[PDB]
C-alpha cells in the first residue's frame, strides 16, 4: 500500500487519508466541493487549471500545508495530462461545460478530453478513476449535450474498464445553473414554460450529496467498476417544482406557454453573446425534458448516504434572490410542493 | 555581598511586620496568617468569609487607606483540596504603601463580589470567572471577558491543555467559520528541564 | 446556613472537556523514576499525573511529528498520592497508581575493602 | 560531492532521495529541488593533515574567537592522526 | 456437558478460604490421579470470595462460591461437577 | 452535616425549578433566533437541539453543579439574545462539518489505534 | 528488568534502566539495552495474503480477516491449535485461548516445554522461582542444574554474584562448566549426579543438609530435553530429601524453576499446554502461530494444504510459511501484563504506536472473533483484564510475588511415573557470549546485536 501512502491521524485536516487525487474540472461548480471534501480529511490534492491563478485562489483554504498542489494543464496536450497525473493513485474528471465556444464544442469536452484523460491515466498506473456522466446521457437524445455524454462513457469505459462512472441528475446548490437559473427567469416578467412545464418530470439532487457519493466511491473498493445514478429522493413536475422556486424566493409566479420552436428561436438568440450565454437551444432541450428512470443502477444509498431532498436545503440557495422584505422568512414557511414519486 | 547581590532593607521590613500585627489584632475574626518577604511585601491570608469586610477596613480606615486595587488574580494550585487562590494587590497613596490579600476557594464555592468595595474589580472578576471558573456572588454583570464566544472550559487551569480541544477554519461548503477537534501538524515539544539536584537548600522540605 | 450534601464530587460537566476525553482515558499516578544518568535524586520528590499515549504520525510535509490528542502534554504535580487520586476522580479520569519506590538502607564499609578472609576484599583502587 | 537517483533526482549530502513509486515527488513538478552543492565532508576531506611537534595540539578552529571553543587534541597514536571534534581538521607528529 | 477444566481460587490467608485450604492440603492428590488428564488449575484471590469455575465444551463455563465451605463441601461441589450433575 | 454552602439552591427542587425556568426562557427564544440569524434550519430542529444540550447534563445530582450549569446556560441565552453570538457560533451545535465517527469495536479497529 | 523506554518525536531512542531494588537493582543486560534497533527492521507493517501464485501479497484488515474466518468457521476441534512465542503477553493469550475454547479446541501449546506429568501446571509454585530474586541475598548455599544463569537471566546472575561476594554464598553446578564470573563448585554434566544426590551417597548431599537456607534452581533449557520430566522428579527429590531430613525453617522456599522466556509463565497461569506435544500426536488443518518464531512446527510437521496464520510484529522464520499474516504490536507499542520467572505480574505501556497498519493483538484476536460469529465479551483493555481475572486473579495484581506453597502434593504426583534419564551431558543452549546476543525476532533484527557477535567472534 506504499507505506507514505498508509492512512495515518484521525481523519481531519492535519491527518494523512492515502489518498493522492487529481481533480480535473476542479475550478467550477461540483469540484470546490470535491476539492474541500478531499482535503477536509487530509488528502493530497492535484488541481490543473487553464483559467487565470485568480480564479483558482478560493480552493487554497481547503486543504492543510502541502496538501493542494495547482499545476497548469491544456484538454489538447496529453503531456500536461501525463504531468498531472503522473503520482496519482485516484482520478477524477469534472469537465464540462453547458455551452460551446469557439475552441471547444461539446464532443471537445465530453469525448476527447474524458477519452485522453481515461488513456493517459492508465498508461500511468492510476488505480482508480472516477468519471461524471448524466443521468439523461443517450446516443438519440435530442441533446447534442447528452450524446456527446453517452458516446465519452463509451469511451471512458472502453480505455479504462475499471473506471466508476457516476451519473447525476440535475445538481442544485449555492452556485448551481438550476435553482438559480429558474429563478433568474423573473427578470423577464413571466416564466416561459414548454406545455407550462406540465410534461416534464425532475429528480434534481443535493450537491453536498453528489460530492460525498464520490468521496465514498473512492474509498468504495466494490465501486470499482460500477455506474451509479446519483438521484434526489422526490420527483417533480417542472410546472410545480418553479412554482415552488418561486414560492421560497417571494417571488410572483407568471407562468406562461410558449412553443419548441419560438423557445428554440429564444434561444439561439441567446447563444450569439461571446460570454457565458444566460441560455442556449440545449439547455431548452435539457430542461423541458423528463429525468430518466434507472431502477436497476445502484445510487447514493448504496454509498450509504441518504439523499438530501430540495424542501429542507433551497432556502439556502434562493434567500439571495429575495427581497429586502421577505430576508428574514424562515424555511417551513413555504409548504413544499407536491410530488409526483411513483 | 557587594554589587552582584540585591540590598536589604530593614526599616521598611520592620514597618510592614508592624502594620501587618495591627491588622491581624483588628480582624482577629478573618486573618489566618500574616507574613513579610524578604523584599519586603506584605500578605495577609484571610478566610474566604472575610474578603469583604478586610477591603473595606483597608479600603477605610484612617491608618490604613489603601484606595486602590491595583490588581486582583487567582492562582490554581491541583494539589489543593481548595484549587484556587485569590490575590489582591492593594496600593496606599497616602502612605506610599503596598499591601497584598489572599483567600482560597474551591470549584464549586462562590467568593464575594467586592465591587461594592472597588468599582476596578468589576472585568478582574469576569477575567477570573473566564479563566478559572471562580463564580463571585452578587457581581453586577458576569459573563466572559477573554474566551471566544461559546467557548467551553477555562484554559488558565492546570489541567486545560495549552492548546485546547478545536481550532477553527472557513469551511467552504457551508460558507462559514467552524470549529473542529484540534490536530497540530507539528505537535509542541515537552522539554523536561528541571536539574535533578537541588539548587536552595534554604527551602528544603522535611522527607516525610 | 448550609445545605449538606451527600453526593461524592464530580465536576465534569462543568470542565468543558469532550466526552471522548474523559471515558476513554487511563491517568497514570507515579512517583517518577530516577533518570539513571544522574545521581541526583531531586527529580523524584513529587507525584504525576500523566495520560496515555495516542498515535503520532509524520507529516506529508517537513515529515514533522503530528498528533491529535490535545492531552499528549499534560502533566500535573501532586504533594501526595491521596492528592492526585482525589483530582483524578473528581475529574471522571480512570487511572492507575504506581506506589512510591524507595531505595533499600544499605550498609557501607570502606574497611572491608581490606578484609582478612572475605571475598569482599578488593584487587585495585 | 553531489549525485542523482535512477529517477534523475539529485541526492542531498543527508543522503535522502525519494523513492522511485513515491507520490510526494509530485512536490517537484513545473518547480525544482533545492539542493546545496558544497557537500562538507569532501570540503573537509581536501584539507591536509598539519604536522606538529608536540603530544598535544590546541584548535580553536581559527580566527581566535570567532571560532569554536578551544580544545587539546592527543597525538600519541602513530596509526592515526588527531582530528578535532568541532572543526574536522586533522594533526599529526612526524613519522617515517 | 463436556467437562473441559476446573478453575479453584482461594485466598491465601482468609478465613473464608480455609476449607478450601484444607481440600488441598488433603483431598487434592487423590482428586488429581483419579482424573490424570484433567486440568484442575489453583489460583490465589485476592480477598473477594473462593470460587469454584468449570468450563465446558464450546467455551461455556460456570461459577459457584466456596466461601465458608469445608472440606467436605469442597469435596461434594467437585463430585456433582465431575459428575453429571446440575 | 457536609457543611457545604450554597450558589442558589438549597436541595435539588429549587435546582430543577431554575432549570425549568431557563428551559423555558430558551424555549421562547428558539424562534426569535431562527429569524434574526438567518438560519437554514427549522424551529424543531432548534428545539430538539435545546432539549440535547439540556438531556446531556441528566446525570447531574449535586445541586451546586446545577446552579452553576444554569448560569452557564443563562450566560449562553444572554449571549444570543443579544446577537453578540454570530451564525458560526449558532451553528456550532450542530457540527455540520465533523465527519461521523463510528461508534462500533470493529469500525474503529479498522480506522485506527484509538479506543 | 523495569526499564524507561526513551521516545522522542513518536520514535524510540534509547533503553535505560529503571530501580527495582527486588528484580534488577538498577542494571540491564546488554541485550535489554541495545537490541531496541531490531524494532526498526524486518517489521511487519500491513495484512498480507497469499496470491493465485502463491506470493505474499498485501491487502486490508477487512480481506485477510475475512479469509482466517472462513477458515475457522469450517474446521472444529483438534483440526484447529495455537502457538505462542516468546514476546506474547497475557491480554493476547486470554484472547486466543478463548477463540479457540469457542471453537471446541484445547491445543493451545507454547513453544517451551514443561514437564506435564504429575501436577503439570495445576500448581502454580511447580513452575515458578519460589525463592525470588532477592531471596537469593538470603541463602546460604545454592544448587544449579542444567543452567547457564549468566546468558539465560543476567541479572539473576548478578543477584547470585553479589550474595556470593557479600554473604559468602556457596554455588554448585550440575552441566557444562560454563564461566559464571564467580567461582563455583562443579559437580559434572552427568543427569545422574542428581539421583547420586537424592540417594545421600555423595558429599555435596551432606552440604545440603546441614544448610540452614538452602536453594535448588533447575533451569527451563535442561527442561527442554525429552527425559526432562526425569530431571524434574530428580530435582523434587533432592528438595523432598533437604525438606525432611533438615527440619523445617518456617517459610523458606527450596525448589526453584528459572525462566528464560518472557510468555512462558503466563501462558502456563491461562492454562496453555507447554510444548508442542498435543499438535504432533493430532496434526491440525488450521494453526495460529502468535509470535512463534522458534521453528517447532514446519510445514513438514503439517497435512498438506494446513492454513497457518502468522500475527506478530516481525518477519522472522514464522511469517514466509503462512497463508495470512497479522501484524501486530511489539512490546514498546502497547500496554500489556507479562510475568517473569519469579511469578510476579507487571504492565508495560505506549511508548510508540504500532507501524503502519499493525493493531494491538487482543483486539485482532477479537475483531476476527466478531467478524467468525463468536464475539469475545470484552470490548475495552480494562474488560480483557477482567477476564485474565477471571481466568488467573494472580494476573491483575502488579508487583505481588506472594504465592502459596504447594510442594508436598508436586512431589507426591510426581513420584507417580519414573521415567528414566538420558546418558546425555547437560550442554545449556548458550555456551559462550556470541550464543547471548540473538535469542529471538527482535534481537535477531538488531544490527547492534549483529555488529556484537562480530566483535565477539573475531577480535581485531
Ligand atoms: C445563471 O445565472 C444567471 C445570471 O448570473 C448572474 C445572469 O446574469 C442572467 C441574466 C439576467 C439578468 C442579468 C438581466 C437583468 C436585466 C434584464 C434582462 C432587463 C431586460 C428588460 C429591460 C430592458 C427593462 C425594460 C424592459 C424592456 C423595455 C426591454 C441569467 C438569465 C442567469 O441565469
Ligand atoms: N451541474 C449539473 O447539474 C450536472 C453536472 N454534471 C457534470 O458534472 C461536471 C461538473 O459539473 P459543474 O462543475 O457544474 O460544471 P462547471 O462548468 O461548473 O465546472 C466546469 C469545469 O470544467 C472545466 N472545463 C470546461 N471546459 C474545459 C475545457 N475546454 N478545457 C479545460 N477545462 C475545462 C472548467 O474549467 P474553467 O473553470 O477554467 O472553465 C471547470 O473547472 C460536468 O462534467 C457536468 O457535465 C452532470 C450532471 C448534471
Ligand atoms: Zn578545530
Amino acid at each position: 500500500l506504499h507505506h507514505a501512502l498508509i492512512p495515518h491521524g484521525k481523519g481531519g485536516r492535519s491527518s494523512v487519508s492515502g489518498i493522492v487525487a487529481t481533480v480535473f474540472g476542479a475550478t467550477g461548480f461540483l469540484g470546490r466541493y470535491v476539492v474541500n471534501h478531499l482535503g477536509r480529511m487530509g488528502s493530497q490534492v492535484i488541481v490543473p487549471y487553464r483559467c487565470e491563478p485568480y480564479d483558482t485562489m478560493h480552493l487554497r483554504p481547503m486543504g492543510d500545508l502541502g496538501q493542494i498542489i495547482f499545476m497548469e494543464w491544456n484538454g489538447k496536450d496529453k503531456d500536461s495530462i501525463r504531468k498531472v497525473v503522473e503520482h496519482s493513485n485516484v482520478v477524477i474528471n469534472l469537465v464540462g461545460r453547458e455551452w460551446e465556444t469557439k475552441n471547444f464544442d461539446f464532443e471537445d469536452v465530453f469525448v476527447k478530453i474524458p477519452h485522453a484523460i481515461a488513456q493517459v491515466s492508465k498508461e500511468a498506473g492510476v488505480e482508480k478513476l472516477i468519471h461524471i456522466s448524466h443521468l439523461n446521457a443517450d446516443i438519440k437524445s435530442p441533446s447534442r449535450y447528452l450524446r456527446s455524454k453517452a458516446v465519452g462513457e463509451k469511451e471512458v469505459r472502453a480505455a479504462f474498464p475499471e473506471a466508476t462512472i457516476i451519473k447525476p441528475s440535475d445538481i442544485f446548490g449555492r452556485e448551481d445553473r438550476f435553482l438559480n437559473y429558474f429563478a433568474s427567469m423573473r427578470w423577464f416578467g413571466g416564466v416561459p414554460l414548454i406545455s407550462l412545464g406540465k410534461e416534464t418530470v425532475k429528480q434534481p439532487v443535493y450537491i453536498v450529496d453528489v460530492s460525498k457519493g464520490i468521496i465514498n466511491a473512492i474509498k468504495d473498493p466494490d465501486a470499482k467498476g460500477k455506474t451509479f445514478a446519483f438521484v434526489g429522493p422526490n420527483r417533480y413536475l417542472l410546472f410545480d417544482l418553479v412554482q415552488y422556486i418561486f414560492a421560497v424566493a417571494y417571488r410572483p409566479f407568471l407562468p406562461y406557454p410558449l412553443p419548441h420552436f419560438a423557445y428554440r428561436w429564444v434561444g439561439r438568440l441567446f447563444e450569439v453573446s461571446p460570454f457565458e450565454p444566460w441560455t442556449t437551444r440545449d439547455k431548452v432541450e435539457r430542461v423541458h425534458m423528463s429525468d430518466m428512470t434507472l431502477p436497476h443502477l445502484p445510487g447514493l444509498e448504496d454509498l450509504g448516504i441518504q439523499a438530501t431532498p430540495l424542501e429542507l436545503k433551497a432556502i439556502e440557495v434562493l434567500r439571495r434572490h429575495r427581497t429586502y422584505r421577505w430576508l428574514t422568512s424562515e424555511m417551513e414557511d413555504v409548504k413544499p410542493a407536491k410530488t409526483v414519486n411513483i | 555581598t557587594r554589587p552582584t547581590i540585591r540590598p536589604r532593607n530593614d526599616v521598611v521590613h520592620k514597618q510592614l511586620s508592624a502594620f501587618g500585627q495591627y491588622v491581624a489584632e483588628i480582624l482577629p475574626k478573618y486573618v489566618q496568617q500574616v507574613q513579610v518577604s524578604c523584599f519586603n511585601e506584605l500578605e495577609i491570608f484571610i478566610h474566604p468569609d472575610g474578603v469583604i469586610p478586610v477591603l473595606t477596613f483597608l479600603r477605610d480606615h484612617t491608618n490604613a487607606q489603601f484606595k486602590s486595587l491595583a490588581d486582583l488574580t487567582a492562582v490554581d494550585v491541583p494539589t489543593r483540596q481548595n484549587r484556587f487562590e485569590i490575590v489582591y494587590n492593594l496600593l496606599s497613596l497616602r502612605f506610599n504603601s503596598r499591601i497584598r490579600v489572599k483567600t482560597y476557594t474551591d470549584e464549586l464555592t462562590p467568593i464575594e463580589s467586592s465591587v461594592t468595595v472597588y468599582k476596578a474589580a468589576n472585568w478582574y472578576e469576569r477575567e477570573i470567572w473566564d479563566m478559572f471558573g471562580v463564580f463571585f456572588a452578587n457581581h453586577p454583570d458576569l459573563r466572559r471577558i477573554l474566551t471566544d464566544y461559546g467557548f467551553e472550559g477555562h484554559p488558565f487551569r492546570k489541567d486545560f491543555p495549552l492548546s485546547g480541544y478545536v481550532e477553527l477554519r472557513y469551511d467552504d461548503e457551508v460558507k462559514r467559520v467552524v470549529a473542529e477537534p484540534v490536530e497540530l501538524a507539528q505537535e509542541f515539544r515537552k522539554f523536561d528541564l528541571n536539574s535533578p539536584w537541588e539548587a536552595f537548600p534554604a527551602y528544603r522540605q522535611p522527607p516525610e | 446556613q448550609l445545605i449538606a450534601v451527600d453526593e461524592k464530587l464530580d465536576i465534569t460537566t462543568l470542565t468543558g472537556v469532550p466526552e471522548e476525553h474523559i471515558k476513554t482515558r487511563k491517568v497514570r499516578i507515579f512517583v517518577p523514576a530516577r533518570n539513571n544518568m544522574q545521581s541526583g535524586v531531586n527529580n523524584t520528590k513529587k507525584w504525576k499525573m500523566e495520560f496515555d499515549t495516542r498515535e503520532r504520525w509524520e507529516n506529508p510535509l517537513m515529515g514533522w511529528s503530528s498528533t491529535a490528542d490535545p492531552l499528549s502534554n499534560l502533566v500535573l504535580t501532586f504533594s501526595t498520592k491521596e492528592d492526585a487520586v482525589a483530582f483524578a476522580e473528581k475529574n471522571g479520569w480512570s487511572f492507575d497508581v504506581e506506589e512510591r519506590k524507595v531505595p533499600k538502607p544499605k550498609s557501607k564499609s570502606y574497611g572491608a575493602n581490606f578484609s582478612w578472609n572475605k571475598r569482599t576484599r578488593v584487587s585495585t583502587k | 560531492g553531489v549525485r542523482t537517483s535512477p529517477t534523475g533526482e539529485k541526492v542531498t549530502h543527508t543522503g535522502q532521495a525519494y523513492d522511485d513509486g513515491d507520490y510526494r515527488r509530485v512536490r517537484f513538478s513545473d518547480r525544482q529541488k533545492e539542493v546545496n552543492e558544497n557537500f562538507a565532508i569532501d570540503l573537509i576531506a581536501e584539507q591536509p593533515v598539519s604536522e606538529v611537534g608536540s603530544r598535544v595540539i590546541s584548535c580553536d578552529g581559527g580566527g581566535g574567537a570567532l571560532g569554536h571553543p578551544r580544545v587539546y587534541i592527543n597525538l600519541d597514536k602513530e596509526t592515526k592522526t588527531g582530528t578535532c571534534g568541532y572543526c574536522g581538521l586533522q594533526f599529526r607528529q612526524p613519522h617515517h | 456437558l463436556g467437562l473441559r477444566e476446573i478453575r479453584i481460587h482461594l485466598c491465601q490467608r482468609s478465613p473464608g478460604s480455609q476449607g478450601v485450604r484444607d481440600f488441598i492440603e488433603k483431598r487434592y492428590v487423590e482428586l488429581k490421579k483419579a482424573n490424570p488428564d484433567l486440568p484442575i488449575l489453583i489460583r490465589e484471590c485476592s480477598d473477594v470470595q473462593p470460587k469454584l469455575w468449570a468450563r465446558y465444551a464450546f467455551g461455556q463455563e460456570k461459577n459457584v462460591s466456596l466461601n465458608n465451605f469445608s472440606a467436605d463441601q469442597v469435596t461434594r461441589t467437585l463430585e456433582n461437577v465431575l459428575s453429571g450433575k446440575a | 452535616g457536609t457543611s457545604v454552602k450554597p450558589i442558589f439552591s438549597r436541595d435539588m427542587n429549587e435546582a430543577k425549578r431554575r432549570v425549568r425556568e431557563l428551559y423555558r426562557a430558551w424555549y421562547r427564544e428558539v424562534p426569535n433566533t431562527v429569524h434574526l440569524f438567518q438560519l437554514d434550519i427549522s424551529v424543531k430542529q432548534g428545539r430538539d437541539k435545546v432539549r440535547e444540550m439540556f438531556m446531556k447534563n441528566a446525570h447531574v445530582t449535586d445541586p451546586r453543579v446545577v446552579d452553576l450549569l444554569v448560569i452557564k446556560g443563562k450566560m449562553e441565552l444572554e449571549e444570543t439574545i443579544n446577537v453578540w453570538k454570530q451564525r458560526t457560533h449558532i451553528m456550532r451545535f450542530f457540527h455540520e462539518t465533523e465527519a461521523p465517527r463510528p461508534t462500533d469495536f470493529l469500525s474503529k479497529f479498522y480506522v485506527g489505534h484509538d479506543p | 528488568s523495569n526499564i524507561v523506554v526513551s521516545t522522542r518525536t513518536g520514535e524510540v531512542m534509547r533503553i535505560l534502566p529503571r530501580m527495582h531494588e527486588d528484580i534488577n537493582e538498577e542494571w540491564i543486560s546488554d541485550k535489554t539495552r541495545f537490541a531496541y534497533d531490531g524494532l526498526k527492521r524486518q517489521r511487519l507493517t500491513q495484512p498480507m495474503i497469499r496470491n493465485e501464485k502463491g506470493l505474499l501479497t498485501y491487502t486490508t484488515w477487512e480481506d485477510a480477516l475475512s479469509r482466517v474466518a472462513g477458515m475457522l468457521q469450517s474446521f472444529q476441534g483438534n483440526d484447529v491449535a495455537a502457538i505462542a512465542g516468546g514476546l506474547v503477553d497475557a491480554e493476547a493469550l486470554v484472547a486466543l485461548k478463548d477463540l479457540l475454547n469457542r471453537v471446541d479446541s484445547d491445543s493451545l501449546c507454547t513453544e517451551e516445554v514443561f514437564p506435564t506429568a504429575g501436577a503439570g501446571t495445576d500448581l502454580r509454585s511447580n513452575y515458578l522461582l519460589n525463592t525470588t530474586i532477592a531471596g537469593v541475598e538470603e541463602a546460604d548455599v545454592i544448587l544449579l542444574v542444567g543452567t547457564n544463569p549468566r546468558f539465560e537471566a543476567p541479572l539473576f546472575n548478578a543477584r547470585i554474584r553479589k550474595s556470593w561476594l557479600h554473604n559468602d554464598l556457596k554455588v554448585a553446578l550440575i552441566g557444562s562448566p560454563v564461566d559464571l564470573t564467580y567461582r563455583y563448585d562443579h559437580l559434572g554434566d552427568s543427569p545422574k549426579i542428581l539421583q547420586d544426590i537424592a540417594s545421600g551417597n555423595h558429599p555435596f548431599s551432606q552440604i545440603l543438609k546441614e544448610a540452614k537456607k538452602p536453594m535448588v534452581v533447575l533451569g527451563s533449557s535442561a527442561l527442554q530435553r525429552s527425559d526432562g520430566t526425569a530431571i524434574l522428579a530428580a530435582v523434587s527429590n533432592i528438595a523432598q530429601n533437604i525438606r525432611l531430613s533438615s527440619g523445617v525453617t518456617g517459610d523458606w522456599k527450596v525448589m526453584n524453576i528459572l525462566h528464560r522466556i518472557a510468555s512462558q509463565v503466563a501462558a502456563l497461569d491461562l492454562g496453555y499446554k507447554p510444548g508442542v506435544e498435543a499438535i504432533r500426536k493430532n496434526p491440525p488443518k488450521v494453526l495460529f502461530l502468535l509470535g512463534a518464531d522458534g521453528g517447532c512446527i514446519t510445514r513438514q510437521d503439517l497435512p498438506k494444504d494446513c492454513f497457518i496464520i502468522y500475527q506478530g510484529h516481525h518477519g522472522d522464520v514464522g511469517a514466509p510459511m503462512a497463508d495470512v499474516i497479522l501484524p501486530g504490536a511489539a512490546y514498546t507499542e502497547k500496554s500489556a501484563t507479562y510475568v517473569n520467572t519469579e511469578g510476579r505480574a507487571q504492565q508495560t505501556k505506549v511508548a510508540v504506536t504500532p507501524p503502519g497498519l499493525a493493531r494491538e493483538d487482543w483486539k485482532i484476536i477479537r475483531a476476527l472473533s466478531e467478524i467468525a460469529g463468536m464475539t469475545l465479551p470484552y470490548d475495552t483493555l480494562d474488560q480483557v483484564r477482567s477476564r485474565l481475572e477471571e481466568v488467573s486473579p494472580n494476573l491483575v495484581r502488579y508487583d505481588d510475588v506472594e504465592g502459596a506453597n504447594y510442594f508436598q502434593q508436586a512431589n507426591e504426583l510426581s513420584k507417580l511415573v519414573n521415567q528414566q534419564l538420558l546418558a546425555d551431558p547437560l550442554v545449556p543452549p548458550q555456551l559462550t557470549i556470541k550464543d547471548f546476543y540473538m535469542t529471538d525476532s527482535i534481537s535477531r533484527a538488531s544490527q547492534t546485536m549483529a555488529k556484537c557477535v562480530k566483535a565477539v567472534t573475531e577480535g581485531i
